[PDB]
RNA sequence: GGCCAGAACCAGCCCUACUGCAUUAUCCUGUCGGCCGGCGGGCAACGAAGUGCAAGAAUUUUGGGUCUUGGUGAAUGCUCCAUGGCGA
RNA sequence: UUAGGGAUAUGUGGCGUCAAAACUUAUGGGCUCAUUCGAUACGUGAAAAGGGUGUUGGUGGAUAACAAAUCCACCGGCCCCGAAAAUGGAUGACGCUUAAGCCCAAUUAGUGAUUGCCCAUUAUUCCUUUGGUAAGGGCGGAAACUUGGAGAAAGUGUAGCCCUUCCGAUG
RNA sequence: AAAGA
RNA sequence: UCAUCGAAUCGCCACCUACAAGACUGGAGCUUGCUCCCUCGAAGGCGCCAAGUAUAUUCAU
């Protein structure tokens, strides 16, 4: 029995996580800049990382109004974002981690896409069963209208 | 009036997939299986050719037309991988196996029978590729035998090819879609258009 | 012409798939009185509790219309088809298995691989 | 305390006025809203209304439905004690004309009413992908 | 007593640990001996001694005294007994939930504290939380409480048991598990 | 009568929230530099756990006769009277 | 360690399929490629030195030059050979190798203190039997809303005098 | 297997 | 002689899942594939029961 991403829809496939990675090395990915973590018991957030700590484990922080704790959390969950602060090309690895993040890069993500998708996905679990009918009128519109785009498509 | 879920098993590990389809034929399911060719199994081609030389080596003495009867066509070494991954001495394990077909790359009734599906739990590849070797098993079979490797490497290369001239015929049928559900937004109630965003359907 | 849709409105279905995995058992051989259930997107024994109590069906079909509910209430409704009745008593494993206590006699074993039905009362919530 | 035509066992969810689910009987699906419960802990006596569902005033029981957690605040009268249901309507549409005269009323009182008046007609379907244990009601 | 002999045993340990002392913790005095491993073949004196232990069968736990005479009794045993030093919150725990007395011959369960008094008539022993009191401490009525009562029959631990065959300090679960076997008979109980 | 479903008290397995409850040190400052040494006062404990008290309330299962009743203000006591709902 | 059943929970052993359980754990620390890898004790013992110019670990002692690093000696295996038979051929089978191997750990994921999970003639609890001569109590007429018994007979033994209570139960 | 798709 | 078990359906699946262009201009699109879930679409409008609380959906190819 099949859930499915296409392509080449999947059997058997828990609904409880993914075994996404793939390896990288660990320099070039992250460098106490910025990291999301995806299965963690606090689920999708994004903490700026603290340090990096032998090899797979990282520490993993952000300042406050989170409840994220400073911690220990592993790559295996932990994966990287192109909103650094302090990896790569800027000069340093920072410090002040609230300060750092007073640059915004932290709420301009959050206001930005792929934190609409967090939530988008994190909505359709809190959505109760009369928010499913308002997505499904929402879907029934625009499908059908859809289809009388496509019927103006074919008059063209 | 029947549902049949046709897997996939390019870059499936031989033995990750056998044991998973074992025992969802076994829990009632019925599902045909493709492209057994490129199906893979860990080590390399040489450890991989003794490891099946040696099972050709086995027969019965007095009676080889009794022997245990060596499959090449790796479309039923998949099938002889998921025998053996079952109960084959009980009607109900003789059903599970009758509900496979397992054929070779895709056959003609089974490119327009639906999307086909993959058992991720089993892809070789979860993560990161080192180096390490594979082997084909449409690669290891041609060398024990199974004559028929030229015929379903043209057959599925007359697929693959008059598939890729559907794609992108009707590919101008497409877009006149993923356009006209794009601007099947800012002409309706914006009712709807907040709740499709909300949820991400935007 | 404008193209219609298969929009499929018909007869709800208030069930899950589920199918009986088989019997509790160990290596020393089956236990029946208790069966065993997947159900579709019922796989983390989190899920599989919100089914504990849920009464669950395995529908089959006989070879002579014998009696059945509503026998004369509705004559339309008697059919060669019968149904077993158990409800979900305690998930399994980790993984979204559930035990099914059929009432009184257990569940047949022609019924191994084949649909169950457990339906969503009752309900909890 | 209670040993009497009330005591009310049921969910805090189920309420005396509030959308629910149907899941079984002539009417699975549908989304009756339940009006009240019967005294002695009797079965809800959900009705749709009939213009929008079909769900006539029925007795369902509390077990046999999900209540939504959405509601539209019923303020109807108490007009239908365990009596009907004694023993091609012939004398239950005196009850039935009533309420119903004030559910679409009470529908088009609460907000969203557009959509909760079409939110009843719809039938809960369980998809083949879906997961009700998942789900929020 | 409790409440009081616990907060004067955090300040002689205050005084301690502050103006330079070490408040030795002074000592168990009752052990709390459950038998974790059957009745199959069983060396003649670690049978006797658990015959006179009153360990009959898995799952026997008894509260037992610690003097030099009964804690070697428990050191020849060790591989089929698991005990260690039973908190305030687990002696009533066994006795409540899975405390049976004597009655005339009989596994009566202590229903009522009625039933304590007759049995006991030792005119100390009336009621339930008083047979905790004399079996929490090593008490002066132990020998009277505890042998008036059935040996706790218990059932086995939930969660499971890591071993059984190996001691508590390598990997397994038997001897002493000093204070830890509350989190052993809190799953029991 | 047999077949069910639901309900209710009993005990039982229980759902478990908040978890308080004390302890213990964690940690609060000072100027130093890409090999680091120049240290003190506990007055803070939400990530201190070898540790004490919790029901209403979640579940099927199992059994149902010598009852229930009303709250008082102190430093918990008087007490009174005699199963239902389907299908077949 | 064993009366007949139900449930709860474990033991040993396990959780890729056969095979119930990690629907292949969000597993974590390293190890391992093995042209017969390796993989449940006791089955009988599996492989003995030996070395290397091999993959990983550790200690003695140089250079600041090997042909900005590069050495001289060994300890430690996983692993390579040393090593072989006769029906076809066995980890139990398939199969697994960025494990389903090995050694350590884990048990809901560094968020906050418990039982990850599956299997018994075991344990706990619940009924039912049966024995103990095991304890009791009645051992001839009264009421709790519907019947049963604290009215069924002075009794080893039954279709027990009646209840209810404990405990044991293989051979 | 079709062929359309 | 059929009364059946089953319970999304495809000209938007279904070459490819991934190209092309960033150690700092976004590309995305060779896409969480669509659509399906109560009147062909959101705003209404409409009949439903007595099939008398669950009972294989008294539907449906
Ligand atoms: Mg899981
Ligand atoms: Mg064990
Ligand atoms: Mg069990
Ligand atoms: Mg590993």
């Amino acid at each position: 029995t099949d859930a499915y991403a296409v392509p080449l829809s999947p059997l058997l496939s828990c609904a409880q996580g993914i075994a996404l990675c793939i390896m990288v090395k660990s320099h070039y990915i992250c460098a106490g800049r910025l990291v999301r973590i995806l299965r963690g018991p606090r689920q999708d957030r994004v903490g700026v990382i603290v340090d990096i700590v032998d090899a797979n484990r990282v520490l993993v922080e952000n300042p406050e109004d989170a409840k994220m704790w400073r911690h220990v959390q592993n790559l295996k969950n932990v994966e990287p974002l192109k909103y650094c602060v302090s990896v790569s090309r800027n000069c340093s690895a920072k410090a002040l981690k609230d300060a750092l993040a007073s640059s915004k890069a932290l709420e301009k993500y959050a206001k930005t896409r792929t934190a609409a998708r967090v939530e988008a996905k994190k909505a359709c679990a809190a959505s109760t069963d009369f928010e499913r009918y308002q997505l499904r009128v929402a879907r029934r519109s625009r499908a059908h209208w859809a289809r009388k785009v496509f019927d103006e498509k074919d008059a063209k | 009036r029947p549902e049949i879920i046709v897997i996939d098993l390019k870059d499936h590990v031989l033995g990750r997939a056998a044991a998973v389809v074992a025992k969802q034929l076994l829990l009632g399911k019925k599902i045909t299986v493709v492209r057994c060719e490129q199906l893979n199994i860990a080590g390399t081609e040489i450890r991989n050719k003794i490891k099946y030389l040696q099972y050709l080596r086995k027969r019965k003495l007095t009676n080889p037309t009794k022997g245990p009867f060596h499959h090449r066509a790796p479309s039923d070494v998949f099938v002889r991988t998921v025998r053996s991954m079952l109960p084959r001495y009980t009607k109900r394990g003789m059903k599970a196996l009758n509900s496979l077909v397992a054929y070779e790359g895709i056959p003609p009734n089974v490119v327009r029978t639906g999307g086909r599906v993959v058992i991720p739990r089993a892809q070789r590849h979860v993560c990161y590729r080192s180096e390490r070797p594979y082997t084909v098993l449409g690669n290891m079979c041609k060398h024990v035998g199974w004559k028929y490797s030229d015929v379903v490497a043209n057959l599925e290369k007359a697929r693959v090819e008059k598939a890729s001239r559907h794609h992108e015929k009707q590919a101008k049928l497409r877009e006149a879609w993923k356009a006209a559900r794009k601007e099947a937004l800012a002409k309706m109630p914006k009712h709807n258009v907040e709740v499709l965003k909300k949820f991400g359907y935007a | 012409k404008t193209s219609r849709v298969n929009r499929n409105r018909k007869a709800p279905r208030l069930y899950m798939k589920g199918t009986l995995a088989g019997y509790t058992r160990g290596l020393h051989g089956q236990t029946k009185q208790t069966a065993l259930v997947r159900v579709e997107n019922v796989n983390t024994r989190e899920d599989a509790t919100w089914y504990v109590g849920k009464r669950v069906c395995y529908v089959y079909h006989g070879k002579k219309v014998k009696r059945c509910v509503r026998w004369s209430k509705a004559p339309a409704r008697r059919s060669t088809t019968r149904a077993l009745w158990g409800r979900v008593t305690r998930p399994h494993g980790n993984a979204g298995m559930m035990r099914v206590k059929f009432n009184g006699a257990s569940v047949p074993a022609s019924a191994i691989g084949r649909r169950i039905r457990v339906y969503l009362y009752p309900s909890q919530i | 305390s209670r040993k009497s035509p009330e005591y009310t066992t049921l969910r805090k969810s189920c309420a005396p006025g509030v959308i629910a689910i149907i899941l079984a009987g002539r009417f699975r699906g549908r989304r009756a809203v339940i009006l009240k419960q019967l005294p002695h802990n009797g079965p809800l006596v959900v009705s749709g209304p009939m213009k929008y569902n079909g769900v006539p005033i029925r007795r369902i029981d509390s077990r046999y439905v999900i209540a939504t957690s959405t509601k539209v605040d019923i303020s109807s009268v108490d007009t239908a004690p365990i009596t009907p249901e004694v023993f091609v309507s012939d004398a239950r549409a005196q009850l039935q004309k009533k309420i119903d005269a004030a559910l679409i009323a009470a529908i088009k009182k609460d907000a969203q009413g557009k959509e909760k008046a079409g939110y009843l007609r719809s039938v809960f379907t369980v998809k083949p992908g879906d997961a009700p244990h998942r789900w929020n009601w | 007593e409790y409440r009081g002999a616990e907060k004067k045993l955090v300040t002689l340990r205050r005084q301690a640990a502050s103006h330079g002392n070490y408040y030795l913790e002074a000592k168990p005095k009752v052990a709390v001996v459950t038998r974790i491993r059957g009745i199959a073949k069983v060396n003649p004196k670690q049978r006797k001694i658990l015959q006179l232990l009153r360990l009959r069968q898995i799952f026997n736990t008894v509260f037992v005294k610690m003097n030099k005479p009964m804690e070697n009794m428990l050191r020849a045993v060790e591989p089929y007994i698991a005990y260690g030093y039973p908190s305030l919150a687990t002696v009533r725990a066994m006795v409540y939930k899975r405390g049976y007395l004597k009655i005339n011959g009989q596994r009566v369960k202590i229903t009522d504290n009625q039933m304590i008094k007759d049995k006991y008539n030792n005119a100390d022993i009336v009621c339930a939380e008083d047979m905790v009191n004399q079996i929490y401490t090593c008490g002066k009525h132990f020998r009277t409480v505890t042998h008036g009562m059935w040996p706790f029959k218990l059932a086995p631990p939930a969660g499971g048991m890591r071993q059984k065959r190996r001691h508590f300090v390598e990997g397994g679960d038997y001897g002493n598990r000093d204070t830890l076997i509350n989190r052993f008979l809190a799953r029991m109980i």
